[PDB]
RNA sequence: CGUGGAGGUCAGUGACGAAGCCUAGACCGUAAGGUCGGGUCGAACGGCCUCUAGUGCAGAUCUUGGUG
RNA sequence: GUUCCUGCCGAA
RNA sequence: AAAUUGUUGAAAGGGAAGGGCAUUUGAUCAGACAUGGUGU
């Protein structure tokens, strides 16, 4: 009992949000979490207080992962899908990143099987800006984008797709 | 050579409003060619008179529009003023590409509104012939770009800016992908310097080319993410120059490079141009390609925030926060500004008591990016940046001052701000995070109430969107307290502007007498 | 090494590109001295004059038909 | 060429930003340097005629603090 | 110890 | 106040960080004769 209090109050701790560790956190909150099921009321007040947190914060990759989570909490836990039918998933479903907005929206609809397990070192603003420059090299503007299926696209590029399938020109160099 | 006499404008005149022929155009315009460049260079005219000139002004650009278009009348095709096939208007044409450079000439030459006025509709009804020529089409929107770009008339900006619409709407091919590549190259490259003279002309060049980008939904998009993706080359480039060992370009400085007004500038107009392109009317129920943009422009602007944590630069962040919670406005996403400024509050200005107290002038947050090193660490710094911020959570959580969702939008802020509040000894700052602090706890507690009567569950979005659209925004405690407070911020503008305004009428007085 | 040798003919010294001796200028009443003389010289602002003061030696100097070595200074950057 | 001192002078320059400093930017001079742009700076100072002071480095004995 | 830059005249 | 030390955050990289050279692929910017006249 001790542990999941510290772990509930530890949740709010401000200094978490500029942590560079958030990932071991994040796999510490998973495996707590599954730990717990029997505990239903408990495990539910980690969720709010999860979705909670998440509002506030600005790193990507840490919102996708406890969306991930969640997903997989409610697979071992189905008891958490109750909670959207007896608030804060409104908002993510209006992130601003397509990412976290396909990750919430695949959560209440439950159609889990195109989630892949969200990675650290994605979705944060130097990949971005890596991305964005068009020049990788281990390109965005190498792939043809005039014949790429559009659920195949994923929701990070949908916008390069846009421009590219918009532009014709220097599509796929 | 021919002298210009009063007699021959007359008689060129005269013969202009009945009958002309090629000849006399090619004369006139050879004339106006002379005129215009007396100062900046085989002439066949010579100009003594200035009555003679000042009429061959008018007539040139008062009439010589009307003969052409006698001449070769252009017929309105699906919007668009476009001229026949046939000899006689191929001989006009180049003859308006023979006056076209003097229209250039007198468009950069402009310094007052009529003139202006004059030159851009003699310019308005030569298009036409124009719009087969790109050395000229592209310097046409190029120096009008110009005129809209350097003038300090807003009259005069007003006229070439309704000018760029009023062309641009009836053809939108040969120029629409010029007209916004020059008014964005504009804000990078000639923009004004700053001032608080200048504030309200460029609000009106940002809110002005916020237009034009949202009139071609498809092309908009080409175009901004261009250049869009040109600032955040800046962006990857000064981040990883600062971080690297290489002492290629100023490895320790490189904030100058994209801490600039030019790059803020830049910033602004784009949350404008999406907010206005992504407002729900204009949305009607149908998506907008310049909404997927969104996503980079959030991105490069919490990528520039974050770059310097440093008090010399927090109205830098303060600016470009404003701009996102616009965005959040208009388009309804959610952006996470919470955590920047949380962030913010553990600097030593936001926290430690102020070292110097000279007394110098309030900073002027709106209308400026730094500090300058003399407000640092001083009490009227940390009093009216702590001004700032407060309103600024002020607007982020009165944006969802009337949703559902307010409750636990707030919770992790209280907690966080009690926290800093029972921590944090500078009093001042204590007593303004507290009432911050409390109306959200009340507006918390009015959503609850207003919230323990719904039988709708979260997942109904429908319902959830109309949930108290009854009420009006200013009227929960939030918004009752900031759009009070908002007044309170504006009228100081105001009192400064017409303050300001004043000044100068002072110093003219001073003038009158020298 | 700089030796006299390297010195460049009178016809040709002291002249920019644009073929214009650059000659400072502070107020109106010395852009005023350069009235004919648009072909031989170009005027230079100073570099200690105010915003407000530049915008009226630019407006004289395009009435005089005088090229302006550094317009857009304080007014644009670079 | 550059640095100060003084007299005279430009009805000089200045919050619409003076002086100082930086500027792998543009122009000029063979060069010492000069002008402009930008940055920085945030309240006063500069150009010019005269007289008067007055140009950047090297190295040793070692000394002190501080770190092994 | 060296002695801002350029130039000039010049033994033995 | 410099000089110096430590925690936290971002980035790059490899056992050092590191440069110069070549090739490769790209992105992005500037690029007038507004040629004086005549002719149908
Ligand atoms: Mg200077
Ligand atoms: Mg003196
Ligand atoms: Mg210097
Ligand atoms: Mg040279
Ligand atoms: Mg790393």
């Amino acid at each position: 009992d001790r542990y999941y209090r510290t772990l509930y109050e530890s949740l709010f701790d401000p200094r978490l949000v500029n942590s560079s560790k958030q990932g071991i956190y994040l796999n510490l909150l998973y495996k707590s979490l599954k730990q717990d099921a029997l505990n239903v009321e408990r495990v539910e007040a980690f969720v709010k207080r999860i979705l909670q947190v998440c509002s506030h914060w600005l790193n990507v990759g840490t919102i996708t992962g406890f969306f991930f989570l969640l997903i997989q909490l409610a697979k071992t836990v189905p008891q958490i899908k109750n909670l959207l039918t007896n608030w804060e998933i409104n908002n993510f479903i209006n992130h601003f990143h397509p990412t976290v907005k396909t990750y919430a929206n695949a959560y209440v609809t439950g159609e889990t099987e195109q989630i892949a397990k969200p990675d650290l070192g994605l979705f944060t603003l130097s990949h971005f800006l890596d991305r964005f420059v068009y020049r990788s090299a281990k390109p965005v503007n190498t792939e043809d984008w005039l014949t790429k299926k559009v659920e195949d696209i994923k929701p990070e590029d949908k916008f390069f797709y846009q421009y590219f399938t918009t532009k014709k020109t220097a599509d796929g160099k | 050579k021919i002298e210009l006499s009063l007699k021959l404008v007359r008689k060129w005149k005269k013969q202009l409003h009945d009958s002309p022929s090629l000849k006399l155009l090619r004369n006139i315009i050879s004339a106006f060619k002379v005129a215009v460049n007396l100062n900046k260079e085989d002439y066949k005219y010579a100009i003594t008179d200035e009555k003679a000139f000042h009429e061959l002004m008018f007539m040139v650009l008062k009439d010589v529009p009307q003969a052409i278009q006698k001449m070769a009348p252009y017929k309105i095709v699906k919007g668009a003023r476009t001229l026949p096939n046939g000899g006689n208007v191929s001989r006009v044409s180049s003859i308006v590409k023979s006056h076209a450079g003097s229209l250039l000439i007198l468009l950069n030459d402009i310094t007052n509104t009529e003139t202006a006025a004059l030159v851009l509709h003699s310019v308005n009804e030569l298009m036409p012939y124009l719009l087969s020529y790109r050395r000229i089409l592209k310097e046409l929107i190029k120096s009008i770009v110009g005129v809209w770009s350097t003038t300090r008339e807003l009259e005069t900006q007003i006229a070439s800016f309704a000018f760029l619409i009023n062309t641009t709407k009836e053809f939108k091919k040969s120029m629409l992908e010029t007209t916004l590549k020059t008014t964005y190259s504009t804000f990078i490259k000639s923009c004004r310097k700053t001032n608080m003279r200048s504030m309200p002309l460029i609000n009106f060049q940002k809110n002005s080319a916020a237009e034009l980008f949202g009139i071609d939904e498809v092309l908009g998009y080409q175009v901004g993410f261009e250049y869009i993706r040109q600032l955040a080359i800046h962006l990857r480039n000064t981040m990883n120059a600062t971080t690297k060992k290489s002492s290629k370009i100023n490895s320790a400085e490189a904030y100058k490079i994209v801490y600039n007004w030019q790059f803020c500038h830049s910033l602004d107009f784009w949350s404008r141009v999406l907010s206005f392109a992504c407002q729900p009317e204009k949305e009607n129920g149908s998506e907008s390609p310049l909404r997927q943009l969104i996503y980079p422009l959030v991105q490069v602007t919490l990528g520039v925030i974050r770059l310097i944590p440093t008090p010399q630069f927090f109205p830098l962040r303060f600016y470009l926060i404003k701009s996102l919670i616009r965005l959040s406005q208009n388009s309804g996403v959610f952006i996470p500004i919470y955590p920047l400024l949380s962030e913010i509050l553990t600097s030593t200005a936001f926290t430690k008591a102020p070292k110097k107290s000279p007394n110098l002038a309030a900073f002027d947050f709106e209308h400026n990016i730094k500090c300058t090193q003399a407000y640092l660490n001083t009490k009227i710094y940390q009093e009216g940046l702590s001004e700032q911020f407060v309103d600024l959570l002020g607007d982020y959580f009165a944006l969802y001052c009337k949703n559902i969702a307010f409750p636990e939008l707030v919770t992790p802020v209280i907690i966080s701000l009690r926290r800093y509040i029972k921590t944090s000894t500078n009093v001042k700052l204590n007593k303004r995070l507290s009432t911050v602090v409390e109306k959200l706890n009340q507006n918390s507690t009015f959503i609850q109430e207003k919230r323990s009567d719904v039988e709708f569950g979260p997942t109904n979005k429908s319902e959830v969107s109309r949930f108290l659209n009854d009420v009006a925004w200013n009227k929960t405690p939030l918004g009752s307290y900031v759009a009070v407070q908002r007044e309170v911020k504006e009228e100081k503008a105001r009192l400064m502007r017409e303050s300001m305004e004043e000044q100068d009428k002072e110093r003219e007085t001073e003038e009158a007498k020298l | 090494q700089p030796k006299i040798g390297y010195g460049s003919n009178k016809k040709t010294k002291f002249l920019s590109p644009s073929g214009h001796k650059t000659f400072l200028v502070a107020n109106v009443k010395d852009l005023e001295t350069l009235t004919m003389h648009t072909k031989t010289y170009a005027a230079e602002i100073a570099h200690n004059i105010s915003a407000k003061n530049r915008v009226v030696i630019l407006a004289r100097a395009k009435a005089l038909g005088i090229k302006v070595t550094n317009p857009k200074g304080r007014l644009a950057l670079e």
